[PDB]
């Protein structure tokens, strides 16, 4: 009964469905199952670099007992969780924990050999009571002899950093490297997931939704690993898209919000006894003006749409991408076209003469919008060279505030 | 009677027959029992590596008491399992853990010696304090409790060492690891323990192959221990598929099972570019659907006319653990070794002296012929520029994983001076990053299988080189925290652009010149590129224009070329000195640029197709 | 090779009380503090840096060193082994005169003999040829497949790799680029299978089975 009060039951919640589904990973679950029904030494440790999947794995091992897809050894056997947070809540007393410990592995062991303990991040175990090594390593003789099963998963670097440490208990667990997957394998995982988000946020995902999330979340965010951050933009999407389907869409709510502030600032500037503030007046007023034309244009704009968007599609995920990452993902929605168009006449503002020049840097910047440059190659890279004074170093700068409104955007280094 | 509530009976256990057969070892089990039968300080301690049997060696003994091969200061006494765990259970008041203790140690020496106490995993005997553990150290040095114990080699040197009071009442015993011949014996008397437990049969062929092969590739854990595993998966996975269909049956048919709902929750998608992924996908299922049916068929053909382990479930075993592909070229791989420099020519093309020697070395170590200890190749190829020298390492490391960025590539024109060497070995203890390990050394520990590549070799500091100088011709180099990794397994790569030119003894003495005769002399050969011919060419031209064509696929947008154009660019592509980068600067100059311009300006659409056309001079879309 | 820097020495001697790597102890020491019967080697010693050479001034001729922790390990039964490449172009005079330039005389002073090894003849290459063909017949054999070499063929083999600038490597990678490409080529194309005994035989410049 110890148990019962030190940890939850994940077949239970199998049972209950409540784990997502599992897709794919045979190998590894096969694996899994052969290492956990040996005679002795069966302790399988999932071992791998972050997100890519490994407890995921476990729960499919749980919800593969559940239907019935295992053999004849693992029937009926009981997936238990461990928790050795709870375990270690007050026990300032010289005994209170050894105490709680030997009755878990009482019961563990009084049961025929069903139990099937499962840690997550077992990097965790190592110096659990500490005073003088004691504790931790009281289930050093029970994992020799394979009475507890104990399938658990840390990562990849808290493994050689906490556990390898400790050569003697390493030598009870085998490893199972999982490693990440391609695109091609994340889209199908995606293909099936896409139901509980499709439910819990009240809209509908195109299947171009998928397939977009897995390339653009391995073109770009070179930083996490791929069954995840394919994950988090389908799920930021479909939570941006039911927000929208509150009263008003974006892009109406922040002009109208704009407008606002514009409003409550001219009615409070109006009494002011100045001379100089007379001017800093004379354009707020027109700004607001011509902010409230737009604020109409898309009002009305709205109106014929709805008298005359319910789900994602290729294109969210990129504004996602967009807006994370801050790296232009989209795909020209006629803001910025004519702008793109407008580029060399726009950079003869500041910098005259060397069309020669500017023309060679707007068609760099242009191919890579359209999706024509190369995708793992810089956007360009160009020397030019020539006598002083002439406007190399101004073309760059001009360049970079075309480009983000700021010349101290830029990052400049004086070789 | 204290003795029953913190203590099993190891020789009650090792009456019922309940421990495994203890073989070999003659000289430790004599050593702990002359020591073990001495007046004063009778208690011996085993110390070793961690799985080299040193349990085994005290259940050895006890089984050895029990028969009655021991001598007469021994026959007849009886082994007790001390638990140090079991003691501190509830002991939160002031005095009850050493009122434990004292009546256990007073019940010890109230016998006359009848009993000999095995304490296990001993260098937790230091704490239980909070003065614990430290009465013990009269009865101790008298001879009164007979202690064994059994710690491994540095958790001593960690816990007990400290305490030059207490470790003096200790004699030694150095348990050292056994060879492969005594393991194959020590193989041979445990088999029939598992050939019991799993309903299954074990062949001798496979007991010494287990043992030879878990000699070269596995070496981060110890002898016998890391080659029972070998033998208890295999069985362990032979039941599993006696009682299911085969593998290779299983995950075909798992599979098929997915891409059914597939393609069922696809075809509903009221969508125009999801109509080329369903017509794709709908035929990967009835190719699948195919060799299901085929594998069920080949399964009869044997099923009406693989029933014990052998030397190939241990093969695959210890393939896939740790990744090396040890196997017996199961006629699936043979077929395509034996077109190897066929599937590497679709992305290199020339350098047939180089493409066959890179592939060379693969089958010949795939077939077993290489020296085992010793990287699979080792060569570095250099010539001009742009030739393709970088490639061919990237067209490799994609043929062997499928993947173009499962290798380890280090870019070797950081190492400008000779201290930046520190960052692929680490740091000795004692400095800021040293619970960091190496760079290049932790990647190969983890999957040593990878092809690594050095990248412009020439311009780091000929100091870089003198630490490659062992990792060529032995596979070995240590990092900071002491762990030697393995390199035996890999595929050596360093490029490099030395000559810029020179026929060919222009080249081959300017690396002469800058590298050592004991560095030229590890490698094999050294490869020399060439330059691109004009016919070449014409052939580059076709592949940059498919990679464009397949990077345009994202808009269903294809285009149509003309021989003229396509004759066109590769006369365009000039400069014998350049190589073949001008040539995929000249496609994006012609053709990207106006596509591109097009693109954005209406009058091109997805789905569409355009046309390329040689103008009198130029290209027109 | 990789002692290259002052601070690499508590690569083999510990840390010092009170920091990082601790609890590891040395790295030399730590396994000649136990079982002293070893032999150590330490392979290109000329690759180290001129301070890591004044440790081995107390290992040497007095046998014992201190590492971190203040223990002194002994010396007194091990067998030290130098190996190294110094001069290998001049006959015997280069040889020393580099040693003298690149070693303390404190530190050649306390080794025995510092001896100096030829370098192979071509008569010396025959009795290398056949422990080659041996050792790889011995490899071979886990699928009794053991070769069988004309004489001929041995004395082919011991007279094209031979250049005496490069020592006796030429021979084994052409053992191997003459022997095992031919073998693999014909062991996985079928027609070789196992319990098999090829013979070798001089074809007038290449050697076919
Ligand atoms: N094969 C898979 N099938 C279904 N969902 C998966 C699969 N692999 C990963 N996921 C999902 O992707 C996310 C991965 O999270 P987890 O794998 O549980 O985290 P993790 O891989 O254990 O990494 P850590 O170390 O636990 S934070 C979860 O949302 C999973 O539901
Ligand atoms: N074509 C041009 N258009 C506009 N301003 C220009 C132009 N050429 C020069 N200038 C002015 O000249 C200033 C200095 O020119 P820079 O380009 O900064 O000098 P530079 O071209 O970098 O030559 P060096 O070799 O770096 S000194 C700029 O800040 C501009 O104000
Ligand atoms: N001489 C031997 N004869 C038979 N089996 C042996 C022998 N030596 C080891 N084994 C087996 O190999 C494994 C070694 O496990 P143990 O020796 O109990 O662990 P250990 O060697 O004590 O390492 P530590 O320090 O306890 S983690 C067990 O499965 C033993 O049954
Ligand atoms: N023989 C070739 N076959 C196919 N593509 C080639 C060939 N030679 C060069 N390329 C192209 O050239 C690029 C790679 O050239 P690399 O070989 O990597 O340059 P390199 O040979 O390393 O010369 P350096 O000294 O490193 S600049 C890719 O875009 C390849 O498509």
């Amino acid at each position: 009964q110890a148990l019962q009060k030190y940890s939850t039951d994940l077949t239970a919640r199998a049972r209950e469905g409540k784990l997502d589904p599992v897709i794919g990973r045979d190998n590894e679950i096969r694996r899994v199952v052969q290492v956990l029904s040996r005679r002795t030494k069966n302790n399988p440790v999932l071992i791998g670099e972050p997100g890519v999947g490994k407890t995921a794995i476990v729960e499919g091992l749980a919800q593969r007992i559940v239907a019935g897809d295992v053999p004849e050894s693992l029937r009926d056997k009981t997936i238990v969780a461990l928790d050795l947070g709870s375990m270690v809540a007050g026990s300032k007393y010289r005994g209170e924990f050894e105490e709680r410990l030997k009755a878990v592995l009482d019961d563990i062991k009084n049961s025929a050999g069903q139990i099937i303990t499962f840690i997550d991040e077992l990097h965790t175990i190592v110096g659990a009571g500490a005073t003088a090594m004691d504790a931790g390593n009281m289930i050093k003789p029970m994992l020799a002899r394979g009475e507890l099963r104990l399938v658990g998963a840390t990562t990849l670097d808290e493994y050689r950093k906490h556990i390898e440490k400790d050569a003697a208990l390493e030598r009870r667990f085998q490893q199972v490297y999982v490693g990440e997957p391609s695109v091609e394998d994340t889209i199908g995982i995606l293909r099936g997931l896409k139901d509980r988000y499709e439910v819990h946020h009240g809209v509908r995902i195109t299947d171009s939704a998928l397939v977009a999330a897995a390339t653009l979340s391995d073109r770009y965010i070179t930083a996490r690993f791929l069954p995840d951050k394919a994950i988090d933009l389908v799920d930021e999407a479909a939570s941006r898209l039911r927000m929208e389907i509150d009263s008003r869409p974006v892009e109406i709510d922040e002009v109208e919000r704009l407008v606002r502030r514009l409003e409550i600032e001219e009615m409070a500037l109006s009494k002011e006894e100045d001379e100089a503030s007379a001017e800093r007046l004379a354009k707020l007023r027109s700004e607001l003006a011509d902010q409230k034309e737009k604020l109409a244009e898309l009002t009305t704009r709205w109106q014929n749409e709805k008298n005359a968007k319910e789900e994602v599609g290729p294109d969210d995920i990129a504004d996602v991408v967009s807006a994370w990452t801050g790296i232009p993902a989209g795909r020209l929605l006629e803001g910025e076209t004519a702008k793109l168009l407008r580029m060399e006449d726009e950079l003869g503002k500041r910098v005259i003469g060397q069309k020669a020049a500017v023309t060679a840097v707007s068609d760099a910047v242009r191919r890579s919008r359209a999706g024509v440059s190369d995708p793992n190659r810089p956007t360009g890279a160009f020397m030019f060279l020539g006598p002083t004074g002439v406007g190399k170093t101004e073309l760059a700068k001009a360049l970079a505030d075309f480009l983000f409104d700021d010349e101290r955007a830029m990052v400049r280094i004086d070789m | 009677q204290a003795l029953q509530k913190y203590s099993t009976d190891l020789t009650a256990r090792a009456r019922e027959g309940k421990l495994d057969p203890v073989i070999g070892r003659d000289n430790e089990i004599r050593r702990v029992v002359q020591v073990l039968s001495r007046r004063t300080k009778n208690n011996p301690v085993l110390i070793g590596e961690p799985g080299v049997g040193k349990t085994a060696i005290v259940e050895g003994l006890a089984q050895r008491i029990v028969a009655g091969d021991v001598p007469e200061s021994l026959r007849d006494k009886t082994i007790v399992a001390l638990d140090l765990g079991s003691m501190v259970a509830g002991s939160k008041y002031r005095g009850e853990f050493e009122e434990r203790l004292k009546a256990v140690l007073d019940d010890i020496k109230n016998s006359a010696g009848q009993i000999i106490t095995f304490i296990d995993e001993l260098h937790t005997i230091v704490g239980a304090g909070a003065d614990a553990g430290n009465m013990i150290k009269p009865m101790l040095a008298r001879g009164e409790l007979r202690l064994v114990g059994a710690t491994t080699l540095d958790e001593y040197r960690k816990h007990i060492e400290k305490d030059a009071a207490l470790e003096r009442r200790f004699q030694q015993v150095y348990v050292g690891e056994p060879s492969v011949e005594d393991t194959i014996g020590i193989l041979r008397g445990l088999k029939d323990r598992y050939e019991v437990h799993h309903g299954v049969r074990i062949t001798d062929s496979a007991l010494v192959a287990a043992a030879t092969l878990s000699d070269r590739y596995i070496t981060a854990r110890f002898l016998p221990d890391k080659a029972i595993d070998l033998v208890d998966e295999a069985a362990s996975r032979l039941r599993m598929e006696i009682d299911s269909r085969p593998v290779e049956i299983d995950e075909v048919e798992r599979l098929v099972r997915r891409l059914e709902i597939e393609e069922m929750a696809l075809s509903k998608e009221e969508d125009e570019a999801s109509a080329e992924r369903l017509a794709k996908l709908r035929s990967e299922l009835a190719d699948q659907k195919e060799k299901l049916a085929e594998l069920t068929t080949r399964w009869q053909n044997e099923k009406n006319a693989k029933e014990e382990v052998g030397p190939d479930d241990i093969a695959d075993v210890v393939s896939a653990w740790t990744g090396i592909p040890a196997g017996r070229l199961l006629e699936g791989e043979t077929a395509k070794l034996l077109r190897m420099e066929d599937e590497l020519g679709k992305r290199v093309i020339g350098q047939k002296a180089a493409v066959t020697a890179v592939s060379d070395a693969v089958r010949r170590s795939r077939a077993g012929v290489s020296d085992p200890n010793r990287p699979t190749g080792a060569f570095m190829f250099l010539g001009p520029t742009g030739v393709g020298k970088t490639e061919l390492a990237k067209a490799l490391a994609d043929f062997l994983f499928d993947d173009e960025r499962a290798m380890v590539r280090i870019d070797m024109s950081e190492y400008g001076e000779k201290h930046t060497v520190a960052r692929l070995i680490g740091a000795p203890p004692g400095y800021v990053g040293y619970e960091a390990g190496g760079q290049l050394t932790e990647a190969v520990r983890r999957r040593p299988y990878t092809v690594v590549l050095f990248d412009e070799i020439e311009k780091a500091h000929p100091d870089v080189f003198d630490v490659l100088l062992q990792v060529l011709d032995e596979g070995r180099l240590t990092d900071g925290h002491g762990r030697t990794v393995d390199f035996r397994n890999t595929i050596l790569i360093l490029t490099s652009n030395l000559g810029s030119g020179g026929s060919a003894e222009q080249v081959l003495a300017a690396v002469r010149a800058t590298f050592k005769p004991e560095f030229i002399n590890r490698l094999d050969d050294v490869l020399i590129f060439e330059g691109l011919n004009p016919e070449e060419l014409v052939r580059i031209v076709d592949i940059q224009l498919a990679q464009l064509g397949k990077r345009l696929a994202q808009r269903r947008l294809q285009l149509q070329v003309s021989l003229p154009a396509k004759r066109w660019l590769a006369q365009r592509g000039f400069d014998p000195v350049y190589g073949a980068r001008p040539l995929r600067r000249l496609v994006q100059q012609a053709i990207g640029d106006q596509l591109a311009k097009m693109l954005l300006a209406g009058q091109v659409h997805d789905g569409d197709t355009v046309p390329v056309n040689v103008s009198p001079d130029a290209d027109s879309l």
